[PDB]
């Protein structure tokens, strides 16, 4: 019989890379979580998943840091995900309607 | 502003 | 926030050749924010506005959210641990857990400024440890820095 890796089927979305800082705006929150629901509520209905996080990916390169006189001033940030899936993740939402 | 996690 | 909605044969040319996900709800979702600390740890302001974000964007993907706040290292192990073993994992088809706050590489802060290695909240929900979700889709957001090192971002050519 078939039988298991001790750990699989995990998708794992990080706001930042090894070693540096995640980025939130005071008032509008962080820049990951505000990129992951413009994009998961937009997209969900015909994208998988891991193709989203690179979508949220796209955005996060795009942001650049807003605090003048302070050392975030234009700073940036870079997301990522690692991935032991095995399929396409679809969340195939209000499906059946 | 912007600020570090 | 809204939702748009598979189309039915969207689904119908996509689920052969991807997870199961069609029980209702698709799964449980945790939303763990830790804001309030002192134990360096800065108040995370604006830590509400992603709380209640995702609060409400999991539910509009028809997961049912558990939400923990201000949790300390070892309440968050062995909620995460609580949530991990609930029976209703068994009849969904994925799990979905979300951590926002601050943390270095591979691990998270409590509140009372300890921290919590990723890799054991990984294990948690493993194929050993979450017979349940054996074979389903996992996902973990995890919103904390993974070092103190700002990006200053550098000029394209």
């Amino acid at each position: 019989k078939m039988r298991l890796p001790t750990r699989s089927d995990m998708i794992c979305g990080y706001a930042c890379l090894k070693g540096t800082a995640a980025m939130r705006n005071t008032k509008r929150g962080s820049w990951y979580i505000e990129a992951l629901a413009q994009v998961f509520s937009e997209r969900a209905c015909d994208m998988h998943v891991a193709d989203m996080l690179v979508k949220v990916n796209a955005l996060i390169k795009d942001r650049e840091g807003y605090a003048p006189g302070t050392e975030f001033h234009r700073c940036k940030e870079m997301s990522e995900y690692c991935s032991t899936l095995c399929r396409h993740l679809y969340l195939f939402p209000g499906h059946p309607p | 502003v912007d600020v570090a996690d | 926030m809204q939702v748009k909605p598979c189309t039915p044969e969207f689904y119908q040319t996509h689920f052969q050749l991807a997870y199961r996900l069609q029980s209702r709800p698709r799964g449980l979702a945790l939303v763990l924010s830790n804001v309030h600390f002192t134990g360096e740890l800065e108040f995370r302001s604006g830590g509400d506005v992603d709380h209640s974000t995702l609060v409400t964007l999991f539910k509009l993907l028809g997961y049912d959210v558990h939400v923990l706040c201000d949790q300390t290292a070892q309440e968050m192990q062995e909620k995460l641990q609580n949530f991990a073993q609930l029976p209703a994992h068994r009849v969904t088809d994925s799990c979905i857990v979300a951590l926002l706050s601050h943390g270095v590489e591979g691990a998270i802060y409590g509140v009372d400024g300890k921290l919590l290695q990723l890799q054991e909240v990984f294990q948690l929900f493993d194929n050993a440890n979450c017979p349940s979700l054996q074979n389903k889709p996992k996902m973990f957001f995890i919103q904390a820095c993974r070092g103190d090192e700002t990006d200053r971002g550098v000029d394209q050519q």
